[PDB]
């Protein structure tokens, strides 16, 4: 009437009063990443690999008006500004993302992280009548 | 007498999964009586987290240095699209280029990088997918979710593989089109001809075999792409690294089932069978065992990250002195007859594509190391040999048999000739 | 980093490690040796474990420092006291020379590089096909056509000059993509 694992854990059982079979799985457990600025009053929250609905319905019991789904997870107390890019950051969250702080909506900005770029020229690519266009100093 | 072009692949490990361990959750997950004694130490978990953060910072600095070395001094054109690319001098580069302007947006890799990443499951996005598929009932007994529920989770790097792929595509394009930033302003076919002639091959057979070089390059690229379908020595390294990381994580997780001299390995039975005064000893023994295991793990991680730092330094050096420029060092980038090298994006590292000079047929020819001309003066060849054809001394290359008249561009002048030089007063400065 | 390591090593001495206190004075003035033996043994074990962790971290740090110092020695030998033909090693491609200065716990390098300020767009050719099935190619430069005449210029500075022997190479044949110009009688 009991299902055991190779390590001696309970992963299933059979009830005696109804002859039904179930499966026991452990409940969720995780951490939270807090991005805090120097002179800020409240840091930004990130629940990695979690949807905002799941956090608000099972985990978060505090009223948080700012929330949106991102690639890393649910971000709290921040705005969605992935269309803007920067060259340097002090709070790198991962996967080419960053959190920027704007001096005084939420004062935190969730933007991308592009530390390197390539220089562009207005010259042509194909042969201009059999000759190439090269800029010489 | 005849030659071809061979292609080789090489992988060098650069990155590593950023493993973060929650010491408090690993030791005293959901037991207050355990925390009341774990706080009596505190500094063990503090130092463990500090060492993990230092390792993560080292990995981030390494990735930033690699990105800087890949994107150092690159100049492209604004009017450069994917459609007007991937072909130069009858050499196709479709499987090695992506899109970086007026073209594709979100993550999109080259076909070669796609085939590379499709063979590896635990990639930079595989961990994220396996971690976000824990809630919902997708998997029943997934090991990664179990490790995450015990305080062991892997974090993604600060730079995604899409940016690395874009940097690699830019570095590859910088050697195909003007102003040829990766070739010091030299066109691709001219650079290939110079690299082949630097080995001792005459320029005539190179100018008369312009299509053969392109055909050999295409055949080598196709052979590499077909061989990547199987499991070569380059693809096995990533799998070995992933398996080693998984084995280390499993060995660390299995430490929660040891008794360490206690009555049981689980805190539930200890707290439901004995009183706290009778359970503090068992809790302390379990805490000591787990702390010793974590210390051994962080020491192993320090050793591994040192080795990875060394490997990444080697990889950065090879990228700087084999891909972005032609270094005058033999047996460094390839094997003797090195011509060109290309870089590609690989899981937890980079992929190198080396092209070499491979002869097919040979010929036994009697050569001479020097001739004593008239007037008691010495003449020695420059990267070549002196051959006699029809009772007349000629010159030929070291890597290719092609008789040509002797001139001032292939010999050196000496005011005295060696005694071991063959006497040839009939030949003069033609 | 060194200061934080020393601070952590010093603060490790204030942990009880499960004993009644973190100081030996109170333990020796309150309990008897038969009861203080276990406490002293636990404190000794904790301190020895801390020292082992510290010396392991020091071994890793000195390994990294030896690697960095070997890199610095190679850089001094191949960039300061000599000019190496290696590109992208001592600088960013346009490296000229390097100088070394004494620095706290290391060395300071001063690198001078070539930096252009102005640019202009010109039309160049990878090669020319002379008369008589002859081909030429520029050496560290390009071919420009000024006033209906082909000339030579550098790759890092625009300065037209007549084509000579030391500026181009001679070939027994010319490619199909080379521009034909039989009026160049500069043999
Ligand atoms: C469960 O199965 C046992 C064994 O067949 C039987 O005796 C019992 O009546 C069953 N219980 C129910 C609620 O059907
Ligand atoms: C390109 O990168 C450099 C160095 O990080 C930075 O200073 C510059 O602002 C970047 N350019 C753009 C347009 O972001
Ligand atoms: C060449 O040198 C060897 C030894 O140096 C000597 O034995 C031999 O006689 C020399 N040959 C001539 C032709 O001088």
């Amino acid at each position: 009437n009991l299902l055991y694992d190779s390590n001696g854990n309970i992963i299933g059982f059979k009830d005696f009063l109804t002859n039904k079979t179930y499966t026991i799985l452990p409940c969720y457990s995780g951490r939270v990443s807090a991005a805090f600025y120097q002179n800020s009053s409240s840091p930004a929250l990130l629940y990695r690999n979690l949807k905002c609905s799941y956090v608000l319905n099972n985990i978060s019991f505090i009223s948080q008006p700012f929330y949106f789904d991102s690639y890393l997870g649910c971000v709290l107390n921040a705005v969605n500004l992935t269309s803007y890019s920067v060259s340097s950051c002090d709070l790198r969250m991962g996967s080419g993302f960053c959190i920027d702080y704007a001096l005084p909506s939420s004062p935190y900005r969730f933007v991308t992280f592009e530390p390197f770029n390539v220089s562009f020229v207005n010259d042509s690519v194909e042969t201009v009548g059999g000759l190439f266009e090269i800029q010489i100093p | 007498t005849n030659f071809t072009i061979a292609g080789h692949e090489e992988f060098i490990q650069t990155s590593s999964p950023k493993v973060t361990i929650d010491c408090s959750a690993f030791v005293c997950s959901n037991y207050a009586a355990c925390h009341d004694l774990l706080s009596e130490y505190g500094t063990f978990c503090d130092n463990i987290n500090s060492i993990l953060n230092e390792v993560n910072d080292l990995l981030d600095i390494t990735q930033l240095q690699v990105a800087n070395a890949l994107m150092q001094g690159v100049t492209l054109s604004s009017n450069l699209n994917t459609n007007l690319h991937s072909d130069v001098d009858n050499i196709d580069f479709k499987s090695l280029l992506g899109c970086l302007g007026s073209q594709c947006g979100s993550s999109s890799r080259s076909p070669l990088e796609d085939l590379l990443f499709n063979k590896v499951k635990l990639s930079d996005v595989g961990f994220v997918e396996a971690y976000n598929n824990c809630t919902g009932g997708s998997e029943i007994r997934d090991l990664l979710c179990v490790q995450s529920f015990n305080g062991i989770k892997v974090l993604p790097p600060i730079l995604s593989e899409t940016q690395i792929s874009g940097y690699t595509t830019a570095a590859t394009v910088a050697a195909m089109f003007p102003p040829w930033s990766a070739a010091a302003g030299v066109p691709f076919p001219l650079n290939v001809q110079y690299r082949i002639n630097g080995l001792g091959v005459t320029m005539d057979v190179l100018n008369k075999n312009q299509k053969l070089i392109a055909n050999a390059f295409n055949k080598a690229l196709l052979s590499i792409q077909n061989g990547f379908t199987a499991t070569p020595s380059a693809l096995a390294k990533i799998q070995s690294v992933v398996n080693a990381n998984a084995q280390a994580l499993n060995s660390l997780l299995q430490q929660l089932f040891n008794k360490f001299g206690a009555i049981s390995s689980s805190l539930q039975e200890i707290l439901s069978r004995l009183d706290p005064p009778e359970a503090q000893v068992q809790i302390d023994r379990l805490i000591n065992g787990r702390l010793t295991a974590l210390n051994a793990y962080v020491s192993q991680q320090l050793s591994d990250i040192t080795l990875i730092k060394a490997g990444a330094s080697r990889a950065i050096e090879k990228v700087n002195e084999c891909v972005k420029s032609q270094s005058p060092r033999i047996n460094f980038c390839g094997n003797g007859n090195h011509i060109l090298s290309l870089v590609q994006n690989a899981p937890y590292g980079l992929l190198f594509i080396h092209f070499s000079y491979k002869p097919t047929s040979f010929k036994t020819v009697l050569v001479s190391p020097g001739l004593c001309l008239s007037g008691d003066r010495g003449i020695a060849p420059k990267q070549g040999y002196f051959i006699k054809q029809n009772d007349s001394w000629m010159f030929t290359g070291s890597s290719y048999y092609y008789p040509e008249p002797i001139s001032d561009k292939n010999v050196v002048f000496m005011n005295s000739c060696s005694v071991n030089f063959t006497k040839a007063p009939f030949i003069y400065l033609n």
